[PDB]
């Protein structure tokens, strides 16, 4: 809790479809979105 | 133009007229770039066309060159200047030594044309004897 | 982490379908797994903004998008009512993967640096036409109405048989049939309604604009006449359009940017009222489920689609014109924008300070991929990341978007870039010069000189630096490899100028301003706020004081100020299962902590909020109540129904002082001083708060294991504005003892000097790491999706601060 | 105690016995969150054997009841674990242990 602490982490990205939808009054969007994610590969362990 | 910028370094009444010429007709060494020695037309030509002088010698040549203006300053003529640099050509800088000679090494030889350059030892000096000139008084003109 | 349960858990493994799917009416977030219900779900989370799919992650992953239609082929039907997500695509934009909010990107040539994005808000969606009902048509605006809506009717008619569409009892879009094409006056009744209203709408506008319609010439409307059309043009039914002949209308150039506004508020007119009856966008058009590609306010319409509408309304105002009314624009009248504070909007990228260069005859490129504002040029070491470049004396740039030189201000100098041009920046320290460069050609000031700025000192030393505005793109080369410098050769290299980088092994590091707001300790030099650190007497307790150095006075800076103590409190890994003298036994054995908050006389409770911030805040809200706290509600529940646990996740635990505001007091000065006390129960995880010694209604519950600092939200309105009083009440323990454990046992209040007021800074300094994971996105296939693939790992050294958990 | 949670599954048929060695990868975690062991940082799998009384009460119980092939979170009670004692320099006193265990073999 006082001296600082170090660790070896992964580096972490997020991706997105340019998909943006929201919700106000007097808006011209739907307010119901569905969508999936297949994963085809996963590397449980690729570091430590 | 180096001569005709050396000329105007070594003769007085060269400067005078042209100051003269200048201040009577209301001339616009501005407006001509885009009066004062730095607006001069005669150095301002030069001051242009250097950056080519520069690049006829190869990096190798600064120490020859500073061995030049040292001579120049001590006024010696131009053709024993070129006999001192005949006889002093081992002197040009060594590559190894300064990192700085091989990076430069690399744009010039990179270069294509001026590989065939430096070649003749005879060259090297009419190049390195020249830009010394233009260069030693350029460094009296900008002085105060 | 809150574990779900879910038919058989695993973690995500190959060969997984997650299906996720949001009801923005709840609001609420459910996903399911290869087709079985999750049993958990988001609700009641803030809808201040624009939702997007995203998938995180770190190497080693191949993953897919499936977003239905033809970007995706679901493997489980959607649940009744949810659109599909690549029904969400907007017109003007292609459906595509992209990372979010990156600063860095690869180029051909090298990386490219990239400034804010501009993104969308959940209320650019909202058509806002303007508002025509106060307007009342003159009658002679009426008659033109009655013939504009016949003559519009013309022309649509005349497009439509154009572009081929026949007569028919039905609409199709194969059979090509429009049952509309009649004449306007055999119209059906809801149609002709509408049309007429539009007609009228048109004219409406154009006086509400602030135009000036009136009649000119009568012999004019007798003059014009319909063009006759062939027997191709004539409708199977017999109908043939006649629109009336306009050859000699001309229209000024302000008349078409008027026309533009008209048909931007025509659509939005359009819009709106197709809202009102329940329609929604969709990329596809469903007529039966009342989707429409087009619904979308103009701004965001297709180009196609503009170009369409302001063809119709050019013609109309030419009938106008014909029908003789002449037509007066407005003047144009200023607006600002302002949509976010210039000084943090700009990306700032600059060399790391160990770079700096103290000595010699240094270049450097910047290669401008965008003609927008970016600046390049020499900072100091001790930039500001808040403050623009140039704008203080920190930095020497040039700002090619209008051609401005800036240090301590801006001045004209060089001419702008277009896309694709290179800058060399230069600094020769031996004779204290920059020098600006472009595409190899020296830029020159009005005066003529060729160097930029001059007589510069060299200080500690000066580093390579750029901003980027929103949206713009810049490659800058440090000369590394000086093959890859495009005009050092041409410009820099025989005047000795040496790169910047040429002689460096690695690539330079490079430290951008990142714009999440930080806690920052107040700067004891800091011109407009003060803090005091005073002394607990007998009557009073420790106490830490803000004060206004210079309020009611020129050049004072008013707005939102976070506050917070640099020393949190964290609730106990466990809970608890199910005279004024302190009771020996039990002030010792309570769990309960106490401080307060003092506003004083003048400062308006209603511009002040007092409470406890966790350390995820990183909201600077100029404009902040308590409706802007994040807060999100997770739900368990069995398979079926059967909530298990309703916990609600907060960053932001805090009681507005308008609450405790007297409605009598309110609208009135106070000169009393206003006393909000915090107690937090570490063991019962248990929040509350008294205003003037007494309960309020407010009360928070928070999980076991939690950070919490003290913190006040404040828009000063006087002098003294608050004071963080560090006391006790009888058995309540001070907040001293909750933070340090050699206190723990120790009733009387301290202030230790750790102990401080923090500031809530917008922007800080951050360095950018070297190595940048390799994302690759493409489209599989159809059926296939969108593919994402992260293979190479990539690791760092994280140094982690225990108290502030960052 | 010792309580497990399968993060993966295993082959659900091969399960540890008494005198057979053990070979994981673990990750060990105060109930806090801080990471105080880890075997894949050492880059080389633990190995252990059932009945020598080796390993603490979690690991034996825990590693006992997952199958071959199984990643499954231990949560270990003091008790359970060092306890009152604790590890001097690593472990609190009376501290609850997280552990993310992968078991990889049997020998
Ligand atoms: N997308 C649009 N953009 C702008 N104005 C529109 C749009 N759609 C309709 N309008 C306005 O409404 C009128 C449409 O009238 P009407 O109700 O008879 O058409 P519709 O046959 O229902 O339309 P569609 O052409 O879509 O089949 C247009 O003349 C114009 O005034």
């Amino acid at each position: 809790e006082l001296l600082l602490q170090t660790n070896l982490i992964n580096y972490v990205t997020s991706i997105r479809p340019n998909i943006f939808v929201g919700r106000a009054e007097g808006s011209t969007q739907y307010g119901k979105w569905y969508f999936e994610v297949m994963v085809d590969e996963v590397a449980p362990f690729l570091t430590a | 133009v180096g001569e005709i910028f050396i000329y105007w370094s070594k003769s007085h009444n060269f400067k005078r007229e042209e100051q003269n010429f200048v201040v009577q007709n209301e001339i616009n060494n501005m407006s001509f770039l885009t009066y004062s020695v730095q607006t001069s037309l005669i150095v301002a030509t030069l001051k242009k066309m250097l950056p080519i002088g520069l690049n006829m010698c190869a990096p190798t040549d600064q120490d020859l060159i500073v061995l030049a203006k040292a001579r120049y300053a001590l006024k010696d003529t131009d053709e024993e200047v070129r006999e001192f640099l005949q006889n002093n050509l081992n002197l040009q800088g060594k590559v190894e030594g300064s990192p700085s000679l091989r990076w430069q090494m690399a744009l010039y030889r990179g270069v294509p044309g001026r590989e065939e350059d430096a070649d003749d030892p005879e060259k090297i000096v009419r190049r390195v004897q020249e830009v010394s000139a233009v260069l030693y008084h350029l460094d009296q003109t900008e002085h105060p | 982490a809150r574990p779900v349960t879910s038919p058989g858990q695993h973690l995500l493994a190959p060969e997984d379908v997650v299906s996720c799917c949001l009801d923005l009416s709840v609001p609420s977030i459910s996903f399911r797994i290869n087709g079985c219900p999750v049993q958990g779900v988001f609700e009641s989370f803030n809808l201040d903004g624009l939702f997007f799919p995203v998938v995180s992650f770190s190497a080693g992953i191949k993953v897919r998008f499936l977003l239905g239609g033809r970007h995706g082929e679901f493997k489980f039907l959607p649940p009744p009512g949810y659109a599909p997500c690549h029904e969400a695509v907007l017109p003007r934009e292609r459906l595509h993967l992209q990372p979010i909010k990156e600063y860095r990107r690869e180029g051909p040539r090298g990386p490219h640096l990239v400034g804010p994005s501009r993104c969308l808000s959940h209320l650019d969606f909202v058509p806002c036409p303007v508002d025509t009902i106060q307007i009342v048509l003159p009658p002679h605006l009426e008659r033109i109405r009655e013939k504009l809506a016949e003559n519009i009717h013309e022309l649509w008619a005349l497009t439509r048989i154009e572009q081929g569409w026949t007569y028919g009892p039905v609409r199709d879009d194969n059979k090509r049939l429009h049952p509309c094409l009649v004449n306007f006056h055999s119209l059906p009744e809801p149609e002709r309604n509408y049309n007429l209203q539009m007609s009228g709408e048109t004219l409406k506008t154009l006086l509400a604009l602030g135009c000036h319609v009136g009649m000119a010439d009568e012999k004019a409307e007798d003059n014009l006449k319909k063009t006759k059309l062939p027997k191709t043009y004539m409708m199977s039914n017999g109908y043939k359009p006649a629109p009336l002949d306009l050859s000699h209308v001309r229209l000024t150039p302000a008349q078409t940017t008027l026309v533009d506004r008209l048909a931007e508020n025509g659509h939005n007119v359009w819009a709106r009222d197709r809202v009102a009856q329940g329609w929604s966008y969709s990329a596809v058009q469903d007529i039966p489920a009342r989707r429409n590609p087009r619904l979308v306010p103009y701004r965001l319409l297709d180009e196609a689609t503009k170009r369409s509408n302001r063809d119709s309304l050019c013609q109309a105002v030419r009938t106008l014109l014909g029908y003789g009314y002449n037509i007066e624009p407005p003047d144009q009248e200023p607006s600002q924008v302002d949509s976010q504070s210039r000084g943090d909007r700009a990306r700032i990228f600059r060399a790391e300070k160990s770079y700096a260069v103290q000595s010699g005859r240094w270049y450097f490129e910047f290669e401008a991929v965008t003609t927008g504002e970016m600046r390049v040029g020499w900072a100091r070491p001790e930039l500001r990341p808040d403050v623009e470049l140039g704008a203080d004396d920190l930095a020497y740039v040039f700002n090619g978007h209008r051609g401005q030189r800036w240090h301590l201000g801006s001045e004209p100098f060089g001419r702008p870039w277009q896309s694709g041009d290179v800058v060399g920046c230069m600094i020769d320290l031996t004779e204290n010069t920059i020098i600006f460069t472009l595409n190899g050609e020296v830029l020159m000031s009005d005066s003529g000189s060729e160097t930029a700025f001059r007589d510069i000192e060299i200080g500690d030393g000066f580093l390579p630096v750029c901003s980027l505005g929103p949206g713009q793109v810049g490659h800058l080369n440090l000369g590394q490899d000086v093959s890859s410098l495009r005009f050092f050769a041409i410009c820099g290299l025989q005047e000795g100028f040496e790169p910047f980088a040429i002689n460096m092994q690695r690539p330079v590091t490079t430290w951008f301003s990142k714009s999440l707001p930080q806690f920052e300790p107040v700067p004891l030099e800091h011109p407009h706020y003060e803090v005091a650190r005073m002394d607990g007497t007998v009557d009073t307790p420790p106490c830490l004081r803000l004060t206004h150095r210079t309020w009611g006075s020129q050049n004072s800076l008013v707005e939102m100020l976070f506050l917070r103590l640099s020393l949190p409190v964290q609730f106990h890994q466990h809970f608890r299962c199910t005279d004024n003298r302190d009771d020996p036994e039990i002030i010792l054995n309570t769990t309960t902590y106490y401080y307060s908050v003092r506003v004083f006389a003048g400062q308006e409770p209603s511009c002040v909020w007092v409470g406890w911030v966790t350390p995820d805040y990183h909201q600077h809200d100029m404009s902040f109540d308590l409706s802007k706290v994040r807060a999100v509600t997770v739900t368990m529940g069995d398979e079926q129904g059967n909530v298990h646990s309703s916990l609600k996740c907060s960053n932001c635990y805090m009681v507005w002082g308008g609450d405790f505001v007297s409605p009598g007091q309110q609208g009135r000065i106070s000169h009393t001083d206003l006393v909000i006390g915090c107690l937090v129960d570490l063991a019962t995880g248990l929040m509350t708060f008294t205003a003037n010694g007494k309960e309020s209604n407010t009360f928070f519950q928070v999980e076991p294991n939690t950070k919490l600092f003290p913190a006040v939200f404040v828009l000063p309105t006087h002098q003294n504005v608050v004071q963080f009083e560090l006391g006790k009440q009888k058995n309540i323990m001070p907040l001293s003892a909750a933070m340090f454990l050699s206190e723990r046992k120790n009733p009387a209040p301290q202030c230790p000097p750790r102990l401080e007021v923090q500031m809530l800074m917008p922007v800080s300094w951050s360095r950018m790491p070297n190595h940048f994971l390799q994302v690759d996105t493409r489209r599989a296939g159809e059926r296939l999706g969108w593919a994402v693939q992260c293979q190479e790992p990539l690791m760092m050294m994280a140094l982690h601060i225990p108290e502030e958990n960052r | 105690g010792v309580q497990v949670e399968t993060i993966s599954p295993g082959d659900g048929r091969t399960f540890p016995k008494r005198g057979q060695t053990c070979v994981v990868h673990y990750t060990g975690m105060l109930e806090d969150g801080k990471k105080f062991d880890s075997s894949r940082d050492r880059n080389k799998p633990f190995k252990f054997t059932l009945g020598k009384q080796e390993v603490i009460r979690g690991w034996e119980e825990g590693v006992a009841q997952m199958s071959v092939g199984q990643r499954a979170k231990l949560i270990i009670s003091s008790d359970y674990a060092y306890g009152a004692t604790g590890h001097p320099g690593i472990i609190p006193p009376h501290a609850t242990l997280v552990f993310d265990v992968e078991l990889l073999k049997l020998e």
